[PDB]
């Protein structure tokens, strides 16, 4: 009511934890793969790409590690890793075993009705519910609509 | 007591040691940490002994849990500070430093009185040997007709 | 280089205190409705990998690690109606309640927007024209700059 | 059989541990500012809104506290206090030391797809709908289709 | 004694070691604050060991309260100016700094005043043993039937 405000406070760094108790993973390797794929066979996996201050993404090797805080680590150090969305994610243990699967991240999303609307239907913004006319222009995509305000 | 987990303790001789601590710019990673609590947990079984050597209120990873770097350890809060002390100590030799001597002395003073309280619980007299009669003073034990002493047995 | 790497995995702890909820129950109920009694509740769908569907008993259970499990293995959980969740500890106390999941409901609102909402599709998701043409009804958009052949 | 899938299980409400451990920050505090820039300094903070259980927002002030569990508490637990762009988080330690400093966020809101999708597309009522063409252009607005 | 905090404690032991203070430029910073009271609540439990160790009036923070550095200690004020000291020679090791030998004279002379009055308190006679008869002098215990002391018990 007050704006738009799209933008959810959360926490800002992932973490991983085992699945029979209650305690992180430590040094856990992760594997990231394409969909409905194995991640720990090479030929399936996808780049993963580090994200610096600067803006620079610079790839890593594919297993990611994790340290006893449960959060992805590299050299010792927390990074931000971004990859092309759609990933399947293996957790590995340090002991060899199998802690999670995941065929499709994308799955797990608490509104799935929005994906399939995207698709079907027309975009255009209306100059009604808008104040001022860029601000409708701005967030416009293909084609308008001319009303009140 | 904020040293509640394993993991704590190896943080704490890390820090004590000066190789990496939370106002470090660089930290160490975590194979490292797996290491020095593989040589925790070897330190604290050669002190046991089995129950025949220092005994502390220690619990050992079954490793049906995976982690055993998490998992809470059963030290009392006085030998806390005995335990990462002397995990530093040893530590020293897996990196190129030598741990310093004021370290040394409270590892010492720390194993000592870690194992005060069970030298003097253990420090008991034995029975009267088999052949040594029970005077005529007694009356009873005497008059019971058990007038030597039973024995070691 | 679009999503942050993150554990899609629900984790469910105590509101005042770091614990797991171990063994404690969910109830999917009704939207903006308390669903304790079992008269005012809606259905539960377990989603597996490859897509299968199965019907659950309402009071799901939650492992020692905090993840929903069913017999033996961590699963995934599926309605098809908006719903309300009220998490409870193992001795009975109140965790959290959340009166919508999410604020509005996908059934009645998807029939509603298919009532009142032009059905024309685009290109860019789907990636052969055919497929796209075989699928798309009242209009089609032509949006990437698709190669012959 | 295989029924459509709408909502997924999840929880809601984020946790936030201290790194290099596994414990949660006790009392600590959260500044939210622009995107490259120091959260701490007044210049760089930007507006905080709290999302209500309906559509409501209320401004509080920046420093946002931390219960012992790990979640937001102001007085009682407090939802999604959902902001604009794309911020720097800054938290903080009980004793005001630094845990963690993270230049780029941005994490979009699930909730209130309706007034989203409201706003997104345009309105075409059809003819099939609805049985007569009265009722129809009745409840036409900007667009009517035909069978 | 303005020195009632555990955070007075902990500034007081920098300053001594010369970390941070105000004689040198440098100022305090909170994560060392931290460290510092962890390590010292952690010396403060070895000493104690239960009650049969140095028994000085000290509260053991439960954790309730996160911040533990702003509250009270119930050290009495001659015990002041021996546990930071105390504290100050072990804070070293987590720099490469070294303490003055003077602050580990003054640590030593700090625990012999601590320890002396309980050395003082605790140095008891026992009793006489159950086999000695009470002479023929006392005149009224032996009119009493009780002529041999009671014992140990």
């Amino acid at each position: 009511t007050d704006i738009t405000a799209n933008v959810v406070v959360s926490n800002p760094r992932p973490i991983f934890t085992e699945s029979r108790s209650f305690k992180a993973v430590a040094n856990g390797k992760i594997y990231i793969g394409q969909i409905d794929t194995d991640p720990v066979n090479p030929a399936n996996q996808i780049p993963v790409y580090i994200e610096n201050e600067d803006g620079s993404h610079v790839q890593i090797t594919q297993p990611l590690i994790i340290n006893a805080a449960g959060k992805i680590v590299y050299n010792g150090q927390l990074v931000k890793i971004v990859t092309v969305q759609g990933h399947s994610m293996a957790i590995y243990d340090a002991n060899g075993s199998q802690v999670d699967y995941i065929a499709n991240v994308l799955k797990y999303d608490p509104d799935q009705y929005s994906i399939e609307a995207d698709k079907k239907f027309k975009y255009s913004v209306k100059l009604s519910d808008y104040p001022t006319l860029q601000d409708a222009a701005s967030a416009a995509v293909d084609g308008l609509l001319i009303d009140r305000d | 007591m904020q040293i509640k987990t394993k993991g704590d303790l190896v943080r704490a001789a890390l820090r004590k040691l000066g190789v990496a601590s939370d106002a470090t710019l660089t930290d160490v990673e975590p194979q490292s940490m797996q290491d020095a609590v593989d040589d925790l947990e070897a330190m604290m079984a050669e002190w046991y002994q089995d129950g025949k050597g220092i005994i502390t209120g220690y619990v050992f990873s079954d490793d049906e849990n995976p982690p055993a770097e998490g998992d809470d350890h059963g030290l009392r809060s006085s030998a806390v500070s005995a335990v990462f002390h002397n995990l530093a100590c040893r530590i020293a030799p897996d990196y190129a430093l030598e741990a310093t001597a004021k370290i040394i002395a409270t590892a010492k003073y720390g194993k000592e009185l870690l194992y005060k309280q069970t030298a003097i619980s253990r420090a008991k007299r034995a029975p009267y040997p088999s052949r040594m009669p029970t005077g005529s003073g007694n009356s009873f034990a005497n008059l019971n007709e058990w007038h030597y002493f039973p024995g070691e047995q």
